[PDB]
């Protein structure tokens, strides 16, 4: 069941006395016919933003964004797997010691970890651009279409992938909360995996910068919620690992006697 | 031209899965709805109950001046082949014979949002192979701003307004129309879908030589050891 | 079949009612013979820009620029053969260390790039002035005769050829265009060639400047479809060159999964 597999969020084109309607309606606009009229007040021109072709434009908007933005990651995989097979390839004539050969191993390191945040950083930019596309559309009734929840996910799924790998853990937290109360997203252990990793950055950086305690509690319970729930979602509960975890959990937190 | 001959050979497409899709573009298979206007999208893509072929191309309005994202319009031009017949029974999509095409179908949208301009094209060739000049047997319909709606006929009074077949239009030397149809944008609206559907195959049959290289790889791993 | 040697567009010189009616047009305007009137209005004489005589006439006009920026280019290269032939066998009795030879042999080139570079702009002028003439005509029955075909491709052949060499790839674009319009010239891998490296020169311009995606996407799809399409014009299709040819497209342009 491919949501996307049409391209579009809602099909568009039925009862005659409706077709009378758009008859007269049609036939009046014939009389007034002014493609240079520019509206002083945009409240009734704002009101175009509800129409179906209106979401439409933005839902292949926001589409085009993420496969530009897709491609990129893929792009950028090729290249590093082309790159690594070209290296092992070329001959070294000038090389016969280890230490050489681990400063030579090194350098393709730091160029394929150079490449990768140059890359993901495009994607990251194509990825935002779909999102501002996706919110600015106001029909709820056109917000819960199957065609609809499928990118929004997709989007937010390759959006906060991308966001992690350059070390902007924080900023996660929002995205990732938003993600979980779509269709059964909350029941992927994947983004609670995300949300473990997220809220304990945050821990530290509270306990680091001697920040409240108020804020501690806060991203450490959190943390735990999302950790536990993450092993129950995959190793299942009363598993052998559920049982590590809850002792990891009651060891961390506060208990009252 | 002979150009629908070679749409014959891209039959191999209701077999093969497709994976990779070239930006903005949307294909899918399905059965002929009511009519045989369009094509209804089948619950499965790889059954032999598709006969037809959906393949949609869609732009932006304002992407001309670099302000696509602006939202000033939208617009898609998409193509249909018609396939009669059942499938062969072996599900191998490499091999697979040209077939006959029941019609291909033309589509134009343009919609324009500033302007509130809005045109809507379709041109149908019930007769893609058979003969040559088939002219008669090619229906074109304009609408413009809803007007007029879907299905009217063409009225002597109103000349190229709602459906009507190509033989309607003149071809003399003062407004040669149906030659100009031809020349400008018929033989090249053609020709585009066509290295498109070829396109879209190649990709996607590339990827299954690919597989088959990943797994010889991972093997040689264990030489090492 | 040489559409050139026919030297005109059309040749213009019957029927007895056509006969009786040129011989009272004749003495009508044998009365009125004025021959320093000078109407005051345009419109009558504007007229005569839709004759076959006017039509037989620009084409002379535009066919004398091409024949004589053709010699422009015909010239320079036996300028450039005498000159390099004059270098070799004038004796150089002043020579006697081997970095002499590299100084001189440097001398001739800067002389030749002078006048290669002369004779293209003092080309092009006569180029450039034949496109004027052509696109004046206002007869759409003579624009179709074979004659109108060649002139018109021969021209905008040598005025690609010669813009190309002054780096002026952008101002190529609208004359290629036209060019592959006309008769069998899309069936010519060198009209495509240039296409490619021209959208391929205004796509580094907007990348270079930063542009929008917008135009960046515009130039690089068409600088991949007259890739191809040259690829396919000279070594055929399914050919080992056209088959990388796929590969480096597939990783320049965009695919979605």
């Amino acid at each position: 069941v491919d949501e996307l597999l049409k391209g579009e969020l809602v099909p568009e084109n039925l009862t005659e006395d409706q077709k009378k309607k758009k008859k007269e309606i049609m036939e009046q606009e014939s009389l007034w016919k002014n493609p240079d009229f520019k509206g002083y007040n945009k409240t009734f021109q704002e009101l175009h933003q509800l129409s179906k072709t209106f979401a439409n434009n933005q839902f292949r908007l926001a589409l085009s964004n993420y496969q530009s933005g897709v491609n990129t990651i893929m792009k950028n995989r090729d290249w590093v797997e082309q790159y690594r097979k070209e290296e092992a390839e070329k001959k070294r004539l000038d090389e016969k010691w280890y230490w050489q050969k681990v400063d030579r191993k090194a350098r393709e390191e730091r160029v394929v970890y150079r490449e990768k945040m140059k890359a993901k950083q495009d994607a990251l930019n194509y990825f935002s651009k779909a999102i501002n596309h996706l919110d600015e559309i106001k029909n709820p009734d056109l917000r819960e279409r199957p065609e609809f929840k499928r990118l929004l996910s997709d989007v937010y799924r390759s959006w906060i992938m991308a966001e992690y790998d350059l070390q902007n853990l924080p900023q996660t937290i929002p995205i990732l909360e938003l993600y979980i109360e779509i269709d059964d997203n909350e029941k992927e252990y994947p983004a609670h995996k995300y949300l473990a990793s997220a809220y304990s950055f945050e821990e530290n950086m509270i306990k680091k910068t001697k920040g409240p305690d108020d804020m501690l509690f806060k991203y450490r319970y959190k943390k735990n919620v999302h950790l536990l729930r993450a092993t129950e979602l995959k190793y299942g509960k009363d598993s052998p690992e559920y049982k590590h975890i809850v002792n990891v959990i009651n060891r961390d937190e506060v208990i009252s006697v | 031209s002979e150009v629908n001959k070679r749409l014959r050979l891209h039959t191999v497409l209701f077999k093969m899965k497709v994976r990779t899709l070239p930006h903005k573009t949307v294909l899918y298979k399905g059965k002929p709805s009511a009519d045989g206007e369009r094509c209804e999208a089948a619950d499965k893509q790889e059954a032999q109950d598709n006969t037809c072929l959906h393949l949609e191309v869609f732009d932006f309005v304002g992407s001309e001046d670099g302000k696509s994202s602006k939202n000033l319009g939208a617009k898609f031009k998409k193509m249909e082949l018609f396939f009669e017949g059942s499938n062969n029974a072996d599900p191998d999509p490499r091999k697979e014979q040209p077939r006959n095409l029941t019609k291909i179908r033309t589509y134009i949208y343009q919609n324009n949002f500033l302007l509130e301009d809005k045109v809507i094209s379709v041109i149908a060739d019930v007769a893609p192979n058979g003969e040559p000049a088939h002219n008669d047997k090619i229906e074109l319909f304009y609408q413009h701003d809803d007007y007029p709606v879907w299905g009217t006929p063409e009225t002597p009074s109103e000349k190229g307004v709602g459906k009507y077949i190509l033989s309607n239009v003149e071809n003399t030397k003062s407004n040669p129309i149906r030659n100009n149809f031809k020349k400008q944008f018929y033989f090249k609206n053609l020709d585009y879908f066509d290295k498109l559907f070829t396109k879209i195959f190649d990709y996607n049959d590339r990827d299954s030589n690919k597989h088959y290289k990943k797994n010889v790889e991972a093997l040689k791993g264990s030489l090492k050891y």
